[PDB]
RNA sequence: UACCUGGUUGAUCCUGCCAGUAGUCAUAUGCUUGUCUCAAAGAUUAAGCCAUGCAUGUGUAAGUAUGAACAAAUAGACUGUGAAACUGCGAAUGGCUCAUUAAAUCAGUUAUAGUUUGUUUGAUGGUUACUCGGAUAACCGUAGUAAUUCUAGAGCUAAUACGUGCACCCCGAAAGGGAUGCAUUUAUUAGAUAGCGAUGAUUCAUGAUAACUCGACGGAUCGCACGGCCGCCGGCGACGCAUCAUUCAAAUUUCUGCCCUAUCAACUUUCGAUGGUAGGAUAGUGGCCUACCAUGGUGGUGACGGGUGACGGAGAAUUAGGGUUCGAUUCCGGAGAGGGAGCCUGAGAAACGGCUA
RNA sequence: UGUUACUUUGAAGAAAUUAGAGUGCUCAAAGCAAGCCUACGCUCUGUAUACAUUAGCAUGGGAUAACAUUAUAGGA
RNA sequence: ACUCCGCCGGCACCUUAUGAGAAAUCAAAGUUUUUGGGUUCCGGGGGGAGUAUGGUCGCAAGGCUGAAACUUAAAGGAA
RNA sequence: CCCGUCGCUCCUACCGAUUGAAUGAUCCGGUGAAAUGUUCGGAUCGCGGUCGCGAGAAGUCCAUUGAACCUUAUCAUUUAGAGGAAGGAGAAGUCGUAACAAGGUUUCCGUAGGUGAACCUGCGGAAGGAUCAUUG
């Protein structure tokens, strides 16, 4: 099948390699997962080395994104895959690979925002609400996709491997970096 | 700027948007870069420690670790993309005859955007895991010709 | 080969088990254990080989599933467990009670104890870090695992192990001035005084130890295991006392004794 | 034993080879052969083809007995032995051979901070339940086929088989609620200094926090012994699950080193050649593979190609010294099982006394 | 702290084979045994040691030799 | 211009062996079993044969590079 | 003593029309088993309240790995060949006499032409010459 080995290889001097022994089953390779994003979840359980465990996702629409200023975590429906670096194919096919750039769902957010700031985007609870309120900044460009309820994010996860699509959502210069390849 | 791919260029678990301030924290905390030191007496460039350059295969800011052995050879070829030829060269003894032969080997080696290298420079690389078909030697020191 | 090998070819056997090479075309396979399989005696050697207590392969089995024989305390029946270097070998019915020491020709001797010594051992450590929930722990190199051990040991340090409260009793600070002793390589066997410590980045260690007589030997950290602190080692050391001869010397010692026995 | 002798001339001194002399753990063959010890033996040509038999099975007091089994006894679940069968484990070692293979294998020397590892050993696993459910083998009895450890249907009944299941932080009218084992996945955070561990060197070991997963995890198991409290409590073992360390190992890997040939001088790169970025795949590193980008990489210090009646080494023969030749074969490493390819099971195989083409 | 070769010593290094110590298998090729006295045994019985290109690792030496370097000193 | 003494460089010659060599002979062809200043080319019994073949150069003639099968007990040097 | 053609026998090799032949390997292309992943499919079984839930075979779809066969091409090794032609060997063939003496034209090198054959001739060169020698 599949095979990672060297053999098949050309010598770094450009000569050609003759075969000296068969494929081994330690250095095997398997099809991709090329995960799509559906609400038909789908996850296969492989097998692999070691009697260990792999989950290959074949579908997923849900995931686990962090918004790291706010060190808040919530799990999310995705939305679209919007942009990839490596092959814009994977773009209108839908694919979930790690580093992609998806839209998530922004509803879980407000709700957290709305409990924690009080603010859309009880006497000791409107105490502290107001003393976060204090050193509260929301960046105008993050902020800005809140009204259409969507969220850029990127993939961290690997989900041809750990069978999920976790990410964290997109701010900083990064935002400004991706939001300037999709202005066109 | 060094964003120069398709994709946004990073160090990982260097977080860039955090209300904090970074003023007082150690490399790769609050958002500073991040760099290290090598060991083995070899000092990291100012170039690696205030840069800009995002590379993971570099020594000093990468996430490469320098282990097994340390060899010195002369630039050969500084063609590719942050990658250079080292040529070694050594002398092999022809037993009956009682004496020796000049050789040489080329070792493919990593070098990070904070070395300026040019055929001919003095080089000391230092083994590193497989980063490519060939290359499992970065360049820790760069000694200009003539110096 | 497509996976473990299970036998071991008898001139492929490490030599210091002194098997004869025309005894068979196998060696006995020492099991996984605490000891690394170069470095052991297993007990089918001790029983047969070394004490003669059985004369078969067979009896060895009899003897082990009778359980008769102890090891740091605990019965073992396997024929092939990895006795070695410290460990306490107890067969109660005869009364005995040994520990495997090496000779000064790099060979393990059965070391007879006293019913009081027979109650301890010493151990290397190899490491200290921390275990799941922040719990420190330091593992030795007879693959012992201890739990919130002294703050103060470190790495290649030695313990005093009780083999009925299995605690740390005492530990030894790897230093310059101690009394050590040589477990691998040409010197093994051999005890003196940790003279020197030279490290080198990224390399191996190496450390000169003066015998007693003031010869001088080098060797690697790895090959060294702290007996004492100063001068005096706190286990019982055979009748060599570590002290390595000349074979000029020993063929005096051997000349004298015919002349007198 | 650091050795030479015959042969060119009518004769001489040379060059020079032919011939002789001796050995070979060196094969064959010829003739001959009483005794003791020791001992190679279908490698060379055909990794050509194979009749027949055998070379891998396995039972402890301790997973499962209602044989319509045996033995010894005599209103009891069973509890003497135990075929068969299920379950578990092993069959990836060993043995054989040298076909392919020329920086490859392999040797010494490294690295894994680049991974997996049944087992052994050590340690470690939170503050209907007086015990769940449905099947199936052996057995039993209707069979089919020329036929095979080829095969269909019916009636029974077990489990350590199979499937289940008791088992600090946030919100907040400080009540109440959420989360709260271990593992999994992502993100934020701490991991100082010169309370706070290690390295030559790691945002490392490890901690805290926000969530996440439709998690083969966290014992519905067995033997022996009976005791101590007034139903309660309790001994020594067996087997099994998970985590770390250890051991047994592998995989990949650093440096240097290989015979003849130039009547082999350029080779590699559309379809990966050299490198870069982002992914995919893998136990994991890596053009290992994909997309995009760059134009590199090797070479008279012999690349590339060709030859080998080439597996490599430890070693063997002969050796004043240097050297020459050999190394299929019992130790180590690799490789293969008529030729290719593919794969299941499993901790481990691209397995062949396993399967598929 | 210019970089090397060379040399010295040491560490690490499979066994078997080779060299070699001990030992009267009756000798020998071998083998790894045995020996001592006469008790309920002893000699902790023995099963040494050297060699092991080249490359790599680490100390000492600095003659010989290689490369690098020098004056608008970017000198001490 | 010629005569005499000398120095450096060159083409040579003559005598001689303390040298070398199989000798002829050589002041280098010496300083070599008491064997080593540096470096290039090149030979390994006589033939087959500078032939066949391939490559390359040339308008051609040919040049450069260059085998094997097989055959033979000598061929050859000096005296 | 000795050279070559010619003539006879045998041995080795070479050239050679045959778009020679055989065998083996490799490249590209074509076709393509099987397996695996995916898509669809839903025989059948079980479990709930004649509708749900779960499991799921055959088959099918796309892709991957990819044996195998069939081309053209190339290379390798072996081999036939009318005829041409080389070398060597084979007691005692034919024709001359070219080399050895100044060998009866001194011999030899390069090159060119010519002749039954060795060889001859032209041009330049060498002594390994038959001259180390004419201040006559
Ligand atoms: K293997
Ligand atoms: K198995
Ligand atoms: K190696
Ligand atoms: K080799
Ligand atoms: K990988
Ligand atoms: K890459
Ligand atoms: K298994
Ligand atoms: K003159
Ligand atoms: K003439
Ligand atoms: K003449
Ligand atoms: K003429
Ligand atoms: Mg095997
Ligand atoms: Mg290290
Ligand atoms: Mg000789
Ligand atoms: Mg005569
Ligand atoms: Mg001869
Ligand atoms: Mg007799
Ligand atoms: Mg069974
Ligand atoms: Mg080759
Ligand atoms: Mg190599
Ligand atoms: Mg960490
Ligand atoms: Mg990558
Ligand atoms: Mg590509
Ligand atoms: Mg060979
Ligand atoms: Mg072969
Ligand atoms: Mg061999
Ligand atoms: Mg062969
Ligand atoms: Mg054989
Ligand atoms: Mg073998
Ligand atoms: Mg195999
Ligand atoms: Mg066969
Ligand atoms: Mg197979
Ligand atoms: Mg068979
Ligand atoms: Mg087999
Ligand atoms: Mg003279
Ligand atoms: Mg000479
Ligand atoms: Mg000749
Ligand atoms: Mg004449
Ligand atoms: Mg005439
Ligand atoms: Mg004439």
């Amino acid at each position: 099948g599949i095979s990672r080995d060297s053999m098949h290889k050309r010598r770094a001097t450009g000569g050609k390699k003759k075969s000296w022994r068969k494929k081994r089953k330690y250095e095997l390779g398997r099809q991709p997962a090329n995960t799509k994003i559906s609400s038909n979840k789908t996850v296969r359980r492989i097998r692999v080395r070691g009697g260990n465990v792999k989950w290959r996702a074949l579908r997923l629409d849900t995931g686990n994104f962090s918004w790291g200023s706010e060190a808040v975590t919530r799990k999310t429906r995705i939305l679209d895959v919007v942009y990839n670096a490596s092959n814009n194919e994977l773009v209108r096919t839908q694919t979930l690979v790690k580093s992609a750039i998806v839209q998530v769902d922004a509803a879980p957010f407000k709700q957290w925002y709305l409990q924690h700031y009080g603010i859309d985007i009880s006497n000791h609870v409107v105490r502290k609400i107001e003393n976060r309120q204090a050193d509260r900044k929301l960046d105008s460009h993050l902020e800005e996709q809140f009204a259409s309820g969507r969220l850029l994010a990127c993939i961290s996860s690997r989900p041809g491997q750990c069978g999920r699509a976790d990410g964290y959502i997109l701010e900083g210069k990064e935002l400004e970096f991706y939001m300037k390849k999709l202005q066109k | 700027a060094e964003q120069t791919e398709k994709a946004f260029l990073k160090q990982p678990g260097v977080f860039l948007s955090s209300k904090k301030t970074g003023k007082g924290k150690r490399p790769g905390k609050g958002g500073n870069r991040y760099f290290k030191s090598i060991g083995l007496g070899f000092k990291t460039p100012r170039e690696a420690t205030e840069g800009t350059y995002i590379d993971k295969k570099c020594p000093f800011t990468g996430n490469v670790s320098i282990r097994g052995r340390i060899l010195a050879g002369t630039c050969h070829s500084a063609k590719m993309n942050r990658t250079i030829i080292v040529r070694r060269n050594y002398l092999h003894y022809v037993k009956k005859y009682q004496r020796y032969e000049k050789r040489h080997s080329n070792i493919p080696a990593h070098i990070s955007p904070c070395f300026r290298v040019k055929e001919g420079d003095h080089v000391t690389i230092g083994q590193c895991r497989p980063l490519s078909k060939t290359v499992r030697f970065n360049v820790l020191k760069v000694i200009p010709a003539g110096s | 080969a497509r996976g473990l090998k299970k036998h071991l070819k008898r001139l492929n056997a490490p030599k210091h088990w002194m098997l004869d090479k025309l005894g068979g075309a196998f060696a006995p396979k020492p099991s996984s254990g605490p000891h690394k399989s170069r470095e052991c005696l297993p007990l089918v050697i001790i029983l047969r080989n070394r004490l003669k207590y059985a004369l078969t392969y067979r009896e060895v089995i009899s003897i082990l599933m009778q359980r008769q024989v102890m090891v740091d305390g605990k019965v073992r029946t396997d024929k092939t467990y990895p006795a070695g270097f410290m460990d306490v070998v107890t067969i109660p019915k005869t009364n005995e009670s040994f520990r495997l020491l090496y000779d000064t020709k790099g060979r393990f001797r059965l070391h007879s104890l006293r019913d009081e010594e027979a109650k301890f051992k010493l151990c290397k450590v190899r490491s200290v870090q921390f275990g799941q929930k922040g719990i420190p722990y330091l593992n030795t190199y007879d693959g012992r695992t201890i739990r919130y051990p002294d703050p103060l040991i470190k790495a290649n340090d030695t313990i005093k192990l009780d083999l009925d409260s299995n605690k740390i009793v005492d530990f030894i600070k790897f230093d310059v001035g101690n009394v050590v002793m040589v477990t691998g390589g040409r010197n093994r066997g051999r005890v003196g005084i940790l003279k020197n410590r030279e490290k080198h980045k990224g390399s191996f260690e190496t450390v000169h130890i003066q015998d007693s007589q003031g010869h001088e030997f080098a060797t690697r950290l790895g090959n060294v295991f702290t007996l004492g602190k100063g001068s005096k080692p706190w286990v019982s050391l055979p009748k060599g006392k570590g002290i390595k001869l000349s074979i000029i010397e020993e063929a005096r010692k051997r000349m004298a004794a015919q002349s007198a026995t």
